[PDB]
RNA sequence: GAGCUAGCCCUGGCCAGGGUGAAGCUGGGGUGAGACCCAGUGGAGGCCCGAACCGGUGGGGGAUGCAAACCCCUCGGAUGA
RNA sequence: GAAUGCCGGCAUGAGUAACGAUAAAGAGGGUGAGAAUCCCUCUCGCCGUAAGCCCAAGGGUUCCUACGCAAUGGUCGUCAGCGUAGGGUUAGGCGGGACCUAAGGUGAAGCCGAAAGGCGUAGCCGAAGGGCAGCCGGUUAAUAUUCCGGCCCUUCCCGCAGGUGCGAUGGGGGGACGCUCUAGGCUAGGGGGACCGGAGCCAUGGACGAGCCCGGCCAGAAGCGCAGGGUGGGAGGUAGGCAAAUCCGCCUCCCAACAAGCUCUGCGUGGUGGGGAAGCCCGGGUGACAACCCCCCGAAGCCAGGGAGCCAAGAAAAGCCUCUAAGCACAACCUGCGGGAACCCGUACCGCAAACCGACACAGGUGGGCGGGUGCAAGAGCACUCAGGCGCGCGGGAGAACCCUCGCCAAGGAACUCUGCAAGUUGGCCCCGUAACUUCGGGAGAAGGGGUGCUCCCUGGGGUGAUGAGCCCCGGGGAGCCGCAGUGAACAGGCUCUGGCGACUGUUUACCAAAAACACAGCUCUCUGCGAACUCGUAAGAGGAGGUAUAGGGAGCGACGCUUGCCCGGUGCCGGAAGGUCAAGGGGAGGGGUGCAAGCCCCGAACCGAAGCCCCGGUGAACGGCGGCCGUAACUAUAACGGUCCUAAGGUAGCGAAAUUCCUUGUCGGGUAAGUUCCGACCUGCACGAAAAGCGUAACGACCGGAGCGCUGUCUCGGCGAGGGACCCGGUGAAAUUGAACUGGCCGUGAAGAUGCGGCCUACCCGUGGCAGGACGAAAAGACCCCGUGGAGCUUUACUGCAGCC
RNA sequence: CGAUGUCGGCUCGUCGCAUCCUGGGGCUGAAGAAGGUCCCAAGGGUUGGGCUGUUCGCCCAUUAAAGCGGCACGCGAGCUG
RNA sequence: UGGGAGAGGGUGGUGGAAUUCCCGGAGUAGCGGUGAAAUGCGCAGAUACCGGGAGGAACGCCGAUGGCGAAGGCAGCCACCUGGUCCACCCGUGACGCUGAGGCGCGAAAGCGUGGGGAGCAAACCGGAUUAGAUACCCGGGUAGUCCACGCCCUAAACG
RNA sequence: CCGAGGGUAGGGCCCGUGACUGGGGCGAAGUCGUAACAAGGUAGCUGUACCGGAAGGUGCGGCUGGAU
């Protein structure tokens, strides 16, 4: 569940913030957390390349083990659940019976005291994680690479998942978050489960204040500008947009696709996503 | 009111001081232009 | 040319005093268990009043100025974007 | 001789404005050629969360002393931040460097670019962050944590003694962290003392007093005491920490666990060294063998890396410790002690300002620390005042108009005016009390009202003590006294009813607009499968993001409530393996030039041949659009109904003379004696209408309307008073402007508005304070307007290109 | 056009007279009182308020009357804005 | 105490038929729909047939005039948790009872909020017919919704 | 001291009245269509939802107080 505020500011009415129940600890591992390099969304030129960034609260960067088999049959013990500032979903310390420890980001119904496991003999079972072609069809899956060995890269925000759809060859079929259907290298790892924090989407930010803090500066309408500034601009008075609604850079935004066409991976999408 | 000039010695060696402008075409052309019509200060004095 | 100004980045600093009294907690009541109600405790907030500090609302003065934007009175924010 | 020409010189305005905060002066003595202005003394005033003190920047000798006064100083000058000269800045411990890293910058390897150059993990550089050893007093004209004195301390080298598997740029721990709130115990700082020390005083009616006045501390190793911070111990196993590891991590077993222990810091004490007032006397002496004690208040500072809560989840690296590798184990390291060694730069002075930024000794701007006392509920607010610092570098008179800032006003009380603009009123605290409506928080300090000083008596609880006295905090009750008045001075909301717009706190046109504009949570459309889309770049490389569709980009709308209709013909976007059109290229029927020829060369039809366009369809919280005419109902009027032209389709709900209504001050109702505004209605909506959103909405607003109560010099309608100017005298002394001028009125004339022409009238010569009708007064080669085959910003289904993409 | 500042208000007037009032007259469909209409007459006078930026106008309460014009639609080196 | 029947309820899992869509094959001139038609779909290859896949919703036969529940209502199969009820024994308690204003709880469908899901169906809406007209009935489309969770709503020819 | 009451201010309840507006009843000699009663010409009624000049329609679920 996400909690409520009393109406005692005209903000609190509307701000939810997350429970935090899952969370058993509340200090970073030391030895895998580094600085983040803030960059306000500016480049190596110095110049913004993405705008409105900047000023959210300082963070520190807790590395985490998107790769999993790195260890395999070395089994771990499920130490914590902790708060992550840098994603959606909530991260799981693994305290391995190595003695090594790593970040892995916490599936749905993780158990603090749980062991998990990875490999092709793996069971079945949240919060291990085997190569897709051990899995059993129809079971839901995340933290997916999407070649081998290059890392995990799909289903990895808050309450996300893929699933299982069938095998064809050397290339299981899976369903990913955005309802594509897209074919992924049998060899590619995966952890059984769906990620955690699954209310994160049910959050009201509640006031200008509280995107600050996560470092969104107030973003401004292309209409609010100047024909110097934007396609919108200018207009005695408010103004329609008078032409097919475009960006600050005249590419139309309403509807045009922008995928590549000729690219390699449209052989591997069976199905463009839904909605 | 507060006005454009705010003296900083580090700002003013780090910015057009002489290794400064040696570092860059138009930074050394500025020297040479300056030593060609005999300026006795090649770059601005700072304290240091 | 960003020693003015705009934004961001790193690292420091500052914000008298007073007011309001959220959640939680404990007790009591309540019930099959609850919800919930009350009291105490508690100390939340782009909360309130108000200096520093940041402003520049209205009026008056100034107008070869004290000043190429100032002065007086009044007024806005003052734990926060 | 003219170019609002250029350079220079010198005039006019003119002895005029001004002399830079209205904090304020007076006298006496001295010095000197000269004194309102310099020095000295007494009196007076001003600052005191500063207008005092300390630090950093910046400035760069402005510091000290002597001798000067041409210029500088808004007057003066004997003085000075000015002229000349001499002197003055002392560090192992303060700051920076011989230490560390942050953003960033640079950059071996490496990548990219016509050149110049752009990137780039390591490394290096980079601080006001981390790290690191000095406190108190004294001394100079001028420096002092630097010199001196006392008491402490750090590192390097070397040697001795003891101890240990020693050893690192490698592994590990640690360093190492937010915001808000906050415990205990201390210190800084403060207040009181009938106690301790002290020169003296007894006035002018009283007091020789538990009188007045002054002061009653500072630093300090070891040790000890108090308060806190930090940290479990042993064994066994071990596959992880990119070699090794006995270290760290993980697993198990046993003692210990909110203890102690070990360790570290703070505070107290502490050998010792210091300081030491008023007053008096000429910075110094004396006071003085100074005393140096008790109680209370008490930090935001310290113990500290303390505690709790919360979400937005809060640097790095070295110093340090530990582990081991080569090695080396007569070494090496650790601990104690001792001797030696210990470099470079800064240090003066100003520092909220006359020494810095503003051309000025400029009412402006400038980061950190200290910032006493009493009273007002608190406080850094306000009044006064300590220490300390000042009276603002022109004065002296006068007592007009007028101006500024300020005080008061009979009767009236918004009649002022675009508007209560302005100014009154209200005003802190305690108590009582408080409406619509509401999102249940609020609205709310609603509104409105009562109390407020002093004296005496009684009494309740708390803090420190000890449980008591003392002190200090929070109270309660009774009886009285005084004044016009008790937050007696200063600081401190006028209130309400009702519309519009925007939900709200915020943001903005630096220097004419702060708003209804921007932003905002939230809603929707849409792009994006990750080497994402998108952005910057020629590229490499970056951002996006060390993120992964609960995510990131673009667009509109803008809390919330109830909702968001119809039109896909045009444009856009999406889908469409048919077909049409389609470039290079392929193909080569046929034709041509030339040659004696083989041959060389040229043109070229059918056919094959992409995106795009055409074509088919989808799509509105995509661009956008959302009718007209005739007829018809028991009176009239109107038309539920019917007919008909057109269209892609003809505006739904809701709202409506509106931030939109031309006619318009529509009509009607309300408010007023009177209402072009306002509120409520109606609907012929010139020309509302549903995310350029429609209609509402509690709360909010230095937004813009309308009304009322309170109160007022806003006004009837003006009067008086205050100070700073204006005026006069002494000192200093501008300005724009200026064809030259010996520069009147009228009625005329004149390029059509005459001091200057005609006629007439008026008029002795020259100034001073005043007022603004004229000199088509000054200022700025009109911003409007037009013209120029003048410019620039912006737009697009103008033209033609280019990037980008296909 | 190398600049002749603009509506309205405030203030300060001054003039014209085609006279709103007061004075003097003739005609009247002038009984009186009250009017109508023309003539002479510019000496003086010619109110306060609601609406609206307004001039104007409408309205309220009065009045002897609530005049119309000119003066760069008088007057911004006089004010307002 | 010992037994019984049952779509009584809640949670989780799971099975087959069918519709739709997508992919592959095969194949051609229509399919669909109605009282009859037209809109629509179809040579850009539909319908009809075969194979593969995805996904939601409802459970044929058993099934009945049946069963269960206080009512609303409950129907594939399995497991778990759980309510009511009947019978036989006549063992225990000793009138512990009946009803019940207020209260509390449950309460079909539609509807509402937040989020999922979306095959079929289907208000609104669009088109075709019917018809004097046809904002209907019939036909081709079609969005909420119908489904899941949680929170509301509290109505009915909630009837015997 | 209490005190009739008067005054300032703020609440509550009732009644009368109001531009305009909502539907209701009656009138009937009108206009429109014909929803219900027969299988009433789409069986009806129904709670609710959306919609249409109007009766009413349709969806979802329910009742029979439904003809054959
Ligand atoms: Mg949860
Ligand atoms: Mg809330
Ligand atoms: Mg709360
Ligand atoms: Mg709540
Ligand atoms: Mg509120
Ligand atoms: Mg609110
Ligand atoms: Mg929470
Ligand atoms: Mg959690
Ligand atoms: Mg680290
Ligand atoms: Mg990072
Ligand atoms: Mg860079
Ligand atoms: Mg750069
Ligand atoms: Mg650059
Ligand atoms: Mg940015
Ligand atoms: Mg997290
Ligand atoms: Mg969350
Ligand atoms: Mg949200
Ligand atoms: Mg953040
Ligand atoms: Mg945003
Ligand atoms: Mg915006
Ligand atoms: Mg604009
Ligand atoms: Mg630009
Ligand atoms: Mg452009
Ligand atoms: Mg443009
Ligand atoms: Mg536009
Ligand atoms: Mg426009
Ligand atoms: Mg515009
Ligand atoms: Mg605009
Ligand atoms: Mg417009
Ligand atoms: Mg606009
Ligand atoms: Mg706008
Ligand atoms: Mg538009
Ligand atoms: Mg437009
Ligand atoms: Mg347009
Ligand atoms: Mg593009
Ligand atoms: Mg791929
Ligand atoms: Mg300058
Ligand atoms: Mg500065
Ligand atoms: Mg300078
Ligand atoms: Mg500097
Ligand atoms: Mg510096
Ligand atoms: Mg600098
Ligand atoms: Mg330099
Ligand atoms: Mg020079
Ligand atoms: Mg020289
Ligand atoms: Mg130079
Ligand atoms: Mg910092
Ligand atoms: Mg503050
Ligand atoms: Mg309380
Ligand atoms: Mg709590
Ligand atoms: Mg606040
Ligand atoms: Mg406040
Ligand atoms: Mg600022
Ligand atoms: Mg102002
Ligand atoms: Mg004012
Ligand atoms: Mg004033
Ligand atoms: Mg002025
Ligand atoms: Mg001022
Ligand atoms: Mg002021
Ligand atoms: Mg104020
Ligand atoms: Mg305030
Ligand atoms: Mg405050
Ligand atoms: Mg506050
Ligand atoms: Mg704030
Ligand atoms: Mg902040
Ligand atoms: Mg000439
Ligand atoms: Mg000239
Ligand atoms: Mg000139
Ligand atoms: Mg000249
Ligand atoms: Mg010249
Ligand atoms: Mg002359
Ligand atoms: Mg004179
Ligand atoms: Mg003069
Ligand atoms: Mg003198
Ligand atoms: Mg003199
Ligand atoms: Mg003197
Ligand atoms: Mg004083
Ligand atoms: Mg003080
Ligand atoms: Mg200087
Ligand atoms: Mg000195
Ligand atoms: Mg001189
Ligand atoms: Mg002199
Ligand atoms: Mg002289
Ligand atoms: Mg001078
Ligand atoms: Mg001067
Ligand atoms: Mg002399
Ligand atoms: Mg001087
Ligand atoms: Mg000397
Ligand atoms: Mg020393
Ligand atoms: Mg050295
Ligand atoms: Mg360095
Ligand atoms: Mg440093
Ligand atoms: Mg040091
Ligand atoms: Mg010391
Ligand atoms: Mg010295
Ligand atoms: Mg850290
Ligand atoms: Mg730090
Ligand atoms: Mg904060
Ligand atoms: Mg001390
Ligand atoms: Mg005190
Ligand atoms: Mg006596
Ligand atoms: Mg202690
Ligand atoms: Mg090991
Ligand atoms: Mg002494
Ligand atoms: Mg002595
Ligand atoms: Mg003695
Ligand atoms: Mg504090
Ligand atoms: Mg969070
Ligand atoms: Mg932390
Ligand atoms: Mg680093
Ligand atoms: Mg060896
Ligand atoms: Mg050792
Ligand atoms: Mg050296
Ligand atoms: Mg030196
Ligand atoms: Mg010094
Ligand atoms: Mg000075
Ligand atoms: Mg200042
Ligand atoms: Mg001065
Ligand atoms: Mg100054
Ligand atoms: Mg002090
Ligand atoms: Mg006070
Ligand atoms: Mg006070
Ligand atoms: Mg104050
Ligand atoms: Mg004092
Ligand atoms: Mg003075
Ligand atoms: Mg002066
Ligand atoms: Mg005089
Ligand atoms: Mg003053
Ligand atoms: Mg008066
Ligand atoms: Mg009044
Ligand atoms: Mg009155
Ligand atoms: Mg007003
Ligand atoms: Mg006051
Ligand atoms: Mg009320
Ligand atoms: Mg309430
Ligand atoms: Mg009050
Ligand atoms: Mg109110
Ligand atoms: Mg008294
Ligand atoms: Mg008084
Ligand atoms: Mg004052
Ligand atoms: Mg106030
Ligand atoms: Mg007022
Ligand atoms: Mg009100
Ligand atoms: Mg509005
Ligand atoms: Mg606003
Ligand atoms: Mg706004
Ligand atoms: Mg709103
Ligand atoms: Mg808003
Ligand atoms: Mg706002
Ligand atoms: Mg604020
Ligand atoms: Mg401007
Ligand atoms: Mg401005
Ligand atoms: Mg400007
Ligand atoms: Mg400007
Ligand atoms: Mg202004
Ligand atoms: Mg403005
Ligand atoms: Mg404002
Ligand atoms: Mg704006
Ligand atoms: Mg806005
Ligand atoms: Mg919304
Ligand atoms: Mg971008
Ligand atoms: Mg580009
Ligand atoms: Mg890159
Ligand atoms: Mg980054
Ligand atoms: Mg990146
Ligand atoms: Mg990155
Ligand atoms: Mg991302
Ligand atoms: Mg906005
Ligand atoms: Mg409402
Ligand atoms: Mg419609
Ligand atoms: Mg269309
Ligand atoms: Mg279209
Ligand atoms: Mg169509
Ligand atoms: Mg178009
Ligand atoms: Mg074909
Ligand atoms: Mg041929
Ligand atoms: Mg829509
Ligand atoms: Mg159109
Ligand atoms: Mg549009
Ligand atoms: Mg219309
Ligand atoms: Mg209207
Ligand atoms: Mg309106
Ligand atoms: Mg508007
Ligand atoms: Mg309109
Ligand atoms: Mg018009
Ligand atoms: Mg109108
Ligand atoms: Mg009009
Ligand atoms: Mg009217
Ligand atoms: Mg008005
Ligand atoms: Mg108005
Ligand atoms: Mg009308
Ligand atoms: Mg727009
Ligand atoms: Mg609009
Ligand atoms: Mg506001
Ligand atoms: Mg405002
Ligand atoms: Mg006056
Ligand atoms: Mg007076
Ligand atoms: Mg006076
Ligand atoms: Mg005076
Ligand atoms: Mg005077
Ligand atoms: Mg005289
Ligand atoms: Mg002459
Ligand atoms: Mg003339
Ligand atoms: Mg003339
Ligand atoms: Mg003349
Ligand atoms: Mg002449
Ligand atoms: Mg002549
Ligand atoms: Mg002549
Ligand atoms: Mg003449
Ligand atoms: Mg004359
Ligand atoms: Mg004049
Ligand atoms: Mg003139
Ligand atoms: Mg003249
Ligand atoms: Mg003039
Ligand atoms: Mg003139
Ligand atoms: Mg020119
Ligand atoms: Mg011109
Ligand atoms: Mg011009
Ligand atoms: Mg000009
Ligand atoms: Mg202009
Ligand atoms: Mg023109
Ligand atoms: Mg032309
Ligand atoms: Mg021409
Ligand atoms: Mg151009
Ligand atoms: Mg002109
Ligand atoms: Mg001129
Ligand atoms: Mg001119
Ligand atoms: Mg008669
Ligand atoms: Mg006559
Ligand atoms: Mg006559
Ligand atoms: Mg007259
Ligand atoms: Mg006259
Ligand atoms: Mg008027
Ligand atoms: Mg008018
Ligand atoms: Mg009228
Ligand atoms: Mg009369
Ligand atoms: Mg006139
Ligand atoms: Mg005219
Ligand atoms: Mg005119
Ligand atoms: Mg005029
Ligand atoms: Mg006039
Ligand atoms: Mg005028
Ligand atoms: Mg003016
Ligand atoms: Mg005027
Ligand atoms: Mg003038
Ligand atoms: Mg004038
Ligand atoms: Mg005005
Ligand atoms: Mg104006
Ligand atoms: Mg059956
Ligand atoms: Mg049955
Ligand atoms: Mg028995
Ligand atoms: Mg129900
Ligand atoms: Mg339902
Ligand atoms: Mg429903
Ligand atoms: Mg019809
Ligand atoms: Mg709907
Ligand atoms: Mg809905
Ligand atoms: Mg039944
Ligand atoms: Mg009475
Ligand atoms: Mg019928
Ligand atoms: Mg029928
Ligand atoms: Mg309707
Ligand atoms: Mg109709
Ligand atoms: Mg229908
Ligand atoms: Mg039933």
């Amino acid at each position: 569940a996400v909690k409520k505020f009393k109406p005692y500011t005209p903000s609190r009415r509307f701000m939810t913030v997350a429970d935090f129940s899952e969370i058993t600890k509340t200090e970073p591992e030391k030895s895998l957390v580094k600085p983040l390099k803030k960059t306000g969304g500016r480049n190596n030129q110095g110049r913004i390349t993405v705008r409105f960034r900047g000023g959210g609260h300082k963070r520190l960067y807790r590395i985490i083990d998107f790769k999993r088999w790195d260890k395999v049959g070395i089994p771990a013990k499920v130490a914590a659940i902790e708060y992550d500032p840098n994603r959606s979903a909530r991260i799981a310390l693994l305290h391995y019976v190595d003695g090594e420890k790593r970040y892995i980001i916490a599936p749905d119904g993780l158990q603090v005291g749980q062991q998990v496991v990875a490999g092709p003999d793996a069971p079945i079972q949240v919060g291990n994680a085997l190569p897709l072609r051990f899995i059993p069809v129809g079971t839901v899956v995340h933290a997916v690479e999407l070649e081998p060995k290059k890392g995990a890269k799909l289903a990895r925000a808050a309450g996300t998942s893929a699933q299982i759809q069938g095998r064809e060859g050397d290339y299981v079929i899976l369903r990913l978050p955005s309802g594509e259907l897209r074919k992924v290298h049998g060899e590619c790892y995966a952890t059984v489960g769906a990620v955690g924090n699954a209310d994160h989407k049910n959050i009201v930010l509640g006031k200008a204040g509280r995107s600050r803090w996560l470092g969104r500066r107030p973003h401004v309408r292309g209409a609010a500008m100047n024909p110097v500034d934007h396609p919108h601009g200018g207009g005695e008075g408010r103004a329609p947009r008078g032409r097919p609604p475009a960006s600050p850079w005249g590419w139309q935004t309403k509807g045009l696709k922008t995928r590549k066409r000729r690219k390699p991976s449209s052989r591997f999408i069976i199905a463009r996503r839904k909605k | 009111m507060k006005r454009t000039w705010q003296p900083n010695r580090r700002k003013r060696a780090k910015t057009h001081g002489f290794r400064a402008r040696m570092r860059t075409p138009g930074g050394r052309k500025v020297l040479k232009r300056r030593r060609q019509k005999g300026r006795w200060r090649l770059t601005p004095a700072v304290r240091k």
